[PDB]
RNA sequence: UUACUUAUUCAAUGAAGCGGAGCUGGAAUUCAUUUUCCACGUUCUAGCAUUCAAGGUCCCAUUCGGGGCUGAUCCGGGUUG
RNA sequence: ACUGUCUAAUUAAAACAUAGCAUUGCGAUGGUCAGAAAGUGAUGUUGACGCAAUGUGAUUUCUGCCCAGUGCUCUGAAUGU
């Protein structure tokens, strides 16, 4: 049979990122003598609308240490920051929307996105619009802080991890109906070649393992394991429990 | 003083760009650069065997001195000095009917690896020199104990280039005295006594001393002060 | 359109005042006010903290 | 000669002073290029019965190959 | 004593000495006569009953000219082969694969003239 | 089982301020004197910050120009994790 | 449900898609996928309001009981293989 339709993303053909428009990476200033000592100041020149995204970014320029020019920064802006603002980052400064602080010098309750995994990586977790993380505690001894990412999971980074005070702006977006195709349609235009989605069971054999049958329906059970192979993998993979799911949600 | 004013410049983190100050401790080097440097930390860092590291214990700069300035008066034939020679024994020897001396017997330093090896087995040797670079090492590693056996003093000193200055080539393994004129033999066992005590008789015990491991100082500073504090509060 | 500035004289391309073809009057009159004020405040801020140290 | 002291030392592989050789050694080619030109062989008793020789024309190269 | 003062995190290849080339043996051992001349810049006179026109009432020349010569070449070889003065040359390629030249003289010389001087008509 | 770092692995940077010590402060209470631990130029403002830095000092034989040191503390060349 | 889509050249449909609804995997030393290999590649100019994988099919209403079997899964067991 034919190779199905999710092992042909990995060759990216028509399936790479639409890019043209897009303003280039959201990252963190470079962890540098400044940033991990004192603090420096910026000015957001801008706060802008990247294409593909659901969050506005912020452009925010500083001076460059080291030689007489300006050197401009691409941040993911957070609720609350504004054209003209002053940006102190920083090892000591101070705790207010917008900052960017390590992680060891923010007191437990303390609100941060764009935050690193390993210090200097310019910003891993809780980019996405309307996410944060919640610094949970500290252990000053190996120096870590222990958060709570939004999936819910909790991890522990080091404190030297550089995080930014607020959350990310442009939140509630998902609260409101695409209404219809077209508006999907022009959504995954910015994206990337993912949409729509035909049902493996609307499908013959050759195309997949739903394929086929005088009726439409799946024929063994859509569970499949992490062992399986490419092209055995469609449906729920690796699924510890199946159906609706009732009464709350919320670990512990 | 007069329209003249002190300005100065605070260079304190969120002002006044930063000087030119020397970066050499953090220029990114050649890559051959690199290596011939990390190649010298990693010997220095590994456990290094007491058939190797018997190197490094290398002659001190005066008595050292006093053998290359008693070697270089025993250097070989120059080229000029031998197209010399020839020609007058080239003339004297085939007419004046001396047979095949013309010539004194020569007294010069004797050299080349397989040249001195067979001298050492032959006991002919009195002193042998041995160079500390040599870089495919195991063409030298044997001498110490090649020497030890034979009862042939001999000494680890520094510049193989230097011992090859004094026989006229750009580098030499090693260099050795076989013969000497009656007048510098006392010069010599002078020589071969303090060599002996620093080398031969040190032979056995150096060859039971492992060596390197040796940390670099970020590392060692980092324990020095760990084992500091933790049991002397 | 921008090679034709090339073509024509420099009267055209600025205005008499300082920051002429390039900032728009309204906002140099701010950054003088702003540059001056700040410059003031900047010896307001100095010896204020040089009384500081000295009473602490 | 040298060359056969060369010869019987290079038969003890996992004798203490081959292995750190070889160790050091091991890590410096890996580190040059995949293909090198050597200065001078590092074996040269090896070189030697194998019919090099000190003229000029004679050239030495190292390489790497990856195993299995 | 003590090193080199650097103060660039950069190492640059080192600026060295480049030496002109000597050689110890010529490169071709004669060189080429001229590839283009005056004689082989312009081949034959167009003598086409509308080129003949341009003659009398445009004061223009006409010729078949080397594919491998440019506006300069024709201009600077019709006025040492002819002795004339030229204004200005224009020129298109013919589609039989050859290239024409309409050289136009300065109102001093008469091209008619200089026509049946060359001897065609 | 848990420590080490040089093999191997990962990230960063036009390999820029690492590690160790010293200056001055000061919380700190002195059980002889310091036993230590923090620090040790930037936060009302959508300005300005570049010519090896002005200053100070020593030179060239006083030219116009130009150099050294200090300003900017020492030490180890492990680019930083 | 709607607008929309397909069997160029016998099927335009009740088939496909769609918004909505639900389930699954994954915190990067990762999930899914590519490649003979690699200091290789898609998602990724990305980070869970995300990417990837299935099902059902607008709204309203409602989605009962069964985990023995086949799957999938597990901070479980242990003296059988
Ligand atoms: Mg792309
Ligand atoms: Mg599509
Ligand atoms: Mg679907
Ligand atoms: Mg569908
Ligand atoms: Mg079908
Ligand atoms: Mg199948
Ligand atoms: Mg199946
Ligand atoms: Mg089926
Ligand atoms: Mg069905
Ligand atoms: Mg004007
Ligand atoms: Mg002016
Ligand atoms: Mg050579
Ligand atoms: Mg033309
Ligand atoms: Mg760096
Ligand atoms: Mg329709
Ligand atoms: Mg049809
Ligand atoms: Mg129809
Ligand atoms: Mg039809
Ligand atoms: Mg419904
Ligand atoms: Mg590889
Ligand atoms: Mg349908
Ligand atoms: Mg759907
Ligand atoms: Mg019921
Ligand atoms: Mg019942
Ligand atoms: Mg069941």
């Amino acid at each position: 049979g034919r190779v199905i339709r999710n092992q042909r993303k990995g060759a990216g053909s028509i399936f790479t990122s639409h890019t043209r428009l897009r303003q280039g990476a959201a990252k963190l200033r470079t962890l540098d003598y400044a940033e991990r000592h004192g603090y420096i100041r910026g000015i957001v020149k801008q706060i802008v609308h990247d294409s593909g995204r659901g969050a506005p970014l912020a452009k925010v320029v500083f001076r460059d240490p080291y030689k007489y020019r300006l050197r401009e920064e691409i941040f993911i802006a957070n609720e609350g920051v504004h054209t003209g603002q002053f940006i102190y980052a920083g090892k000591k400064a101070s705790l207010n929307v917008g900052n960017v602080l390590p992680l060891g010098s923010v007191p437990e309750g303390t609100i941060v996105s764009n935050v690193e995994e390993k210090p200097g990586d310019r910003g891993a977790l809780a980019r996405a619009s309307g996410n944060y993380v919640i610094i949970i505690g500290h252990n000053p001894d190996e120096n870590k802080t222990r958060v709570r990412l939004p999936s819910g999971a909790k991890k522990v980074i080091s404190s030297d991890a550089r995080g930014v005070i607020g959350v990310i702006a442009g939140g509630g977006r998902v609260d409101k109906p695409l209404l219809k195709a077209g508006r999907a349609f022009h959504k995954y235009r910015l994206k990337r070649n993912s949409w729509p989605k035909t049902r493996g069971v609307a499908m013959n054999p050759v195309d997949h393992p739903h394929g086929g049958g005088n009726h439409q329906h799946i024929g063994k059970a859509s569970t499949i394991s992490r062992g399986a192979v490419s092209g055995q993998k469609a449906g729920l993979i690796a699924a510890r429990r199946t159906g609706l799911l009732r009464g709350s949600q919320k670990t512990q | 003083n007069p329209l003249t004013h002190s300005t100065p410049k605070n260079f304190g983190i969120g002002q006044a760009v930063q000087p030119k100050r020397n970066l050499s401790r953090y220029v990114k080097w050649p890559e051959y650069v690199r290596v011939q440097r990390q190649k010298k930390i990693l010997s220095i860092r590994l456990k290094v065997p007491p058939t190797i590291a018997q190197f490094q214990y290398t002659l001190d700069r005066n008595t050292a001195a006093e053998t290359f300035k008693l070697f270089n008066k025993y250097r070989p034939e120059t080229a000029a000095e031998k197209k010399e020679r020839l020609t007058k024994e080239a003339a004297a020897v085939a007419e004046g009917k001396s047979k095949q001396d013309a010539s004194p017997k020569p007294y010069a330093v004797k050299y080349g690896l397989n040249h001195v090896v067979a001298l050492i087995e032959n006991k002919k040797a009195k002193l042998v020199l041995i160079a500390n670079d040599v870089d495919p090492i195991e063409l030298v590693v044997f001498l110490p104990a090649l020497c030890k056996k034979m009862g042939v003093p001999y000494a680890i000193v520094k510049g193989k280039a230097r011992l090859g200055t004094l026989v006229n080539q750009k580098t030499s393994a090693v260099a050795a005295l076989t013969e000497v004129r009656a007048e510098d033999e006392a010069a010599l066992a002078k020589l071969v006594s303090t060599i002996d005590a620093n080398f031969a008789d040190k032979y056995d015990e150096v060859k039971k001393h492992w060596g390197g491991g040796i940390l670099g100082n970020k590392a060692q500073a980092k324990m020095d002060k760990r084992a500091k504090n933790s049991d002397s509060a | 359109r921008p090679r034709q500035y090339a073509t024509v004289s420099k009267t055209h391309k600025t205005v008499s005042r300082a920051y002429g073809g390039s900032r728009c009057a309204n906002c140099v009159k701010e950054r003088i006010i702003r540059a001056f004020l700040i410059e003031e405040q900047k010896i307001v801020k100095k010896v204020v903290k040089e009384q500081t140290e000295a009473a602490k | 000669g040298a060359y056969k002291y060369l010869e019987e030392l290079q038969r003890k592989k996992q004798s203490d002073v081959l292995r750190f050789l070889q160790r050091v050694r091991v890590w410096e080619y890996r580190q040059k290029n995949v293909i090198h030109r050597a200065a001078r062989p590092t074996r040269p008793d090896k070189a030697r019965r194998l019919g090099y020789k000190a003229k000029q024309g004679f050239v030495i190269y190292r390489v790497r190959v990856r195993r299995g | 004593k003590a090193l080199k003062v650097r103060t660039s995190a950069t190492f640059r290849l080192p600026k060295t000495l480049k030496l002109a080339r000597a050689p110890k043996y010529a490169s071709k051992a004669v060189p080429h006569y001229n590839r283009l001349d005056s004689y082989k810049v312009i081949e034959q006179p167009i003598t086409s009953e509308t080129a003949m026109k341009k003659v009398e009432d445009g004061n223009i020349l006409v010729f078949q000219v080397s594919m491998k010569a440019n506006k300069y070449q024709i201009k600077k070889a019709v006025k040492e082969l002819y002795e004339v003065d030229v204004l200005k040359v224009n020129t298109l390629v013919r589609p039989n694969g050859t290239k024409k030249a309409y050289v136009r003289l300065t109102a001093d010389y008469d091209a008619l003239d200089i026509a049946n001087r060359i001897g065609y008509i």
